[PDB]
């Protein structure tokens, strides 16, 4: 895969939210940087960080019927691996 | 950004927990005007049953959608891990009402986190929370007291409505469904009494700045209301509002700010406005900030409703 | 029901009067506002209030053979619930 | 995986053996809500007759589908060789009920293996097993005692319902079909009393976390229930639940946790909730974890059912 | 049958009463809940309870020539079986 | 055949289970590795091991109407022979 | 961008007015010079200045259905950067 995290799952927890899940890392991650926004949209993406002990993240305020692109960065003191990106159409 | 300066006031009401979700669903059914409704709960099934339109499931990685139990710490941790969803829902609002029932796990622990997020977003945050009945035990009451103390640190105003005060006006031999329906009605009444000064004002109106003057960095607040009809409607309604059981815990002369909402039809008179104001200012303190406005109910005839919110009690 | 009062009964006490009955409320009501008039009539309705401790109201001066619509408002300091309306044909 | 955090609680009931399969088939017929039912048996013909929907034939290479006989060791070996099918059926559940009749071969020997698999899967495992009547001899009773001792090592809670306690309430000159139908009803009552706090809660509810608080790593448990109607329904139902013959073997003041289910219609009152809680907490110990919730039965009018589960008896 | 009680008999003791009989239960019943009312009628049914040691129940105030539906609930601490219902036309 | 085991039989023990049978080996097998999953499915296969003295294996949790592929590995200290695979459509 | 301000937003506050918004500057601006007029029109543009602490400007007297061009100059004692221009069609 060469990108940390290697697996990415998205589930619609509510009709206006998304639940995001990734696999546990082999090396300790300090925090995860998640950048979500409309796919191919001119508006800037929204960004937030969760601590590295977590494995799930919830994003709200999502307009139904609009495509979204979600990217997760795993920031560790021991690597600089690529992020993983997923596309979800609400 | 330019449109955010040329739009109507955005008011959001978020119910936290099962009781808060039920109260907000009641407000949705009863059609408060010009308000957007949200429900925040750890229990996914309860959220799926709540008919509020927009729901947020917090703590999905700590409670697995199965609820936080009766632990306020678990509810706090559930809200702490989804501050992004709370921020995304709250963003874009001028005033936020946080309705909750103190005593449980989700509401008691998660209302302070939503309040903290809302205040850090620079939003006028009003917490309308209840305390449990004495029939619910001492553990629920202790949890409620702790949650109220925690919540008072992150809100502009915190309206406390003890359910024990409702027992004085509840019918004899009443089921708890009807008692909690009454509690829902009281919470909706507080939210509506504060928000309809803005959403549906009368001819003698106040703006959002006037409301923010008495509802900002005030602390503890209490609420009382009264109704009356006939020739003496104004004085009777004002005196009944001052003598509300939901206000007897405090002294109106110690409040640092009084907000008064007069709801009436198309037949309110100038002397009635003056006498309601005079009664409130007579039973208040000399240096308290008193804001008095009117709201419009087209279906009120020869009758007058007065709602009083006393802030900065301490 | 969502409207207070939930139940409404009308009985012709005399050939020119009506007796109106409603159920007791779960929450204290200060007064009841009763508005009666001809159903679908251009004339304004007649209105009066009884105290909230009451459960019955008598209306007089009713022309026989004319439909009437009766609405009861339960005014309390603790709710703003909808009224209940009934139709009676004398 | 993300959907496993945003779904309703998954409750599975597995009947092990002939008696367990009959009890679970009774539960299927009587329509417990929000529960999935399984039957596990060595006898293939009995499995083909059980109408539970999903069946698992264990020991197919040791018993050839012809049953394990009256030997608990053969049942244990039959369950030991099909741990994969047990794991596949159990996987994906939050709570599992293992219903069995101790004394035979399949149930007595195979319930501990299913319990071990369920616990190793990290599932809340509640074993609802009976003991045989004294009319069934001493060998069945010794097998039942050994199987219960073995089963207590791999369960979170183990509810023991002696059939001899049912003789006090069975009609005179009763056929064994009706006696075992009564035993099926008691097992279904235990499962329903624990599961309907989650599946169909009332307005005063508890979540799966609250249940897990008193049902996890507790050990032996006992169950009692009571019904009543009229004005004194709450006190009568609570006292009848405490004084159940299925609870007289223990002292409620020695339990390390009490779970109380109040089933009622839309007319439960706050003082009734308070008095049931007060009775239970008066007859319990001071440091016991007491969890009290309500369930909803729309067809109950002016009547009230109370179910008490006492855990951690030791 | 799957419903307790399994058998239900109704006899007109007097021209304005009914005698109701059910079989003895296999498991002790604390009380019986009897709900009687007009069959397919909008009026609420009348309800009362007899102790579980009884086997008969008398209902009075019955208008002749009117259909009635009678349902008996057997409330025991050891089961939650379905009720049994009968129709009687007076 | 060149693959151990040489024979493989699958029977539906219950509408949601399968019974798997293979022939006895000429050389002692320490354990059997069975890997089952949907035929041509992206989901990872499920794997488990039975001891080599056994000759049957039961797999549960099978969705009806879905094709399954079952492979059995015979792991012995005395050979490295190929596995045998079968297809069953439930 | 090389032009101060870098961002420019225009919103129709009323059917005959426009609200103009620009981003905050990195360096203190003494005043903003706004020049508005019909796009590609021979008439001279209208000009006014707002203080540099402001971030919004309202222009009135705008004929509907007529294109307008708005240019904002950021006048500071510490730079001479280019202005930014926008086109709005009323
Ligand atoms: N207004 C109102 N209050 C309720 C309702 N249900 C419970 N409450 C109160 O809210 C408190 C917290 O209970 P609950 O919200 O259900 O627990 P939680 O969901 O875990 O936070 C209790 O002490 C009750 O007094 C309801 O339907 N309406
Ligand atoms: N509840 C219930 N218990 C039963 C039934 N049949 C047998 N039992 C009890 O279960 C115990 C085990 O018998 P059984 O399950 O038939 O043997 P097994 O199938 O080889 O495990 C006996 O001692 C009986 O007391 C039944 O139909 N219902």
């Amino acid at each position: 895969v060469s990108s940390v995290p290697t697996k990415l799952e998205v589930v619609a927890a509510t009709p206006t939210s998304l639940l995001i899940s990734w696999d546990a890392p082999a090396v300790t991650v300090s925090y995860y940087r998640i950048t979500y926004g409309e796919t191919g949209g001119n508006s800037p993406v929204q960004e937030f960080t969760v601590p590295g002990s977590k494995s799930t993240a919830t994003i709200s305020g999502l307009s139904p019927g609009v495509d979204y692109t979600i990217t997760v960065y795993a920031r560790s003191a021991y690597h600089r691996r690529s992020p993983i990106s997923i596309n979800y159409r609400t | 950004e330019p449109m955010e300066l040329t739009n109507d006031a955005v008011i959001k009401v978020i119910g936290v927990g099962g009781g808060g979700g039920n109260a907000v669903e009641h407000m949705v059914r009863e059609r408060i005007e010009g308000v957007e409704f949200f429900a925040v709960n750890t229990d996914a099934q309860a959220l799926r049953k709540t008919a509020v339109g927009q729901t947020i499931q917090i703590g999905s990685g700590i409670t697995k959608g199965l609820g936080a139990g009766a632990n306020p710490e678990v509810g706090r941790n559930a809200a702490d891990e989804d501050r992004e969803a709370l921020r995304a829902a709250l963003d874009g609002a001028d005033m936020v009402f946080i309705a909750a029932g103190m005593g449980g796990g989700t509401g008691t622990g998660a209302a302070p986190v939503v309040a903290e997020v809302a205040k850090d977003l620079g939003i006028l945050t009003v917490a309308v929370v209840t305390k449990p009945f004495n029939f619910e035990g001492k553990k629920r009451m202790a949890f409620a007291e702790q949650g109220i103390t925690e919540l008072s640190k992150h809100v502009d105003s915190l309206i406390t409505i003890p359910n024990d005060k409702l027992l004085k006006v509840l019918g004899r031999g009443i089921s708890l469904l009807d008692a909690f329906g009454a509690a829902n009605d009281v919470l909706k009444g507080a939210v509506q009494g504060i928000a309809e000064l803005i959403t549906r004002p009368g001819l003698m109106n106040v703006d959002f700045a006037d409301v923010r003057t008495v509802m900002s960095e005030m602390g503890y607040a209490m609420m009382g209301s009264g109704v009356a009809s006939g020739e003496d409607r104004a004085e009777e309604a004002a005196e009944m509002a001052i003598s509300s059981p939901l206000l007897e815990d405090i002294d109106l002369s110690g409040a640092r700010g009084v907000l008064v909402n007069i709801t009436a039809g198309f037949d309110l008179r100038l002397d009635e406005f003056e006498t309601v104001g005079n009664t409130i200012r007579a039973f208040a303190s000399d240096n308290a900030t008193v804001v008095i406005g009117t709201s419009l109910d087209p279906d009120m005839n020869d009758e007058l409703r007065v709602t009083v919110v006393a802030t900065g009690i301490g």
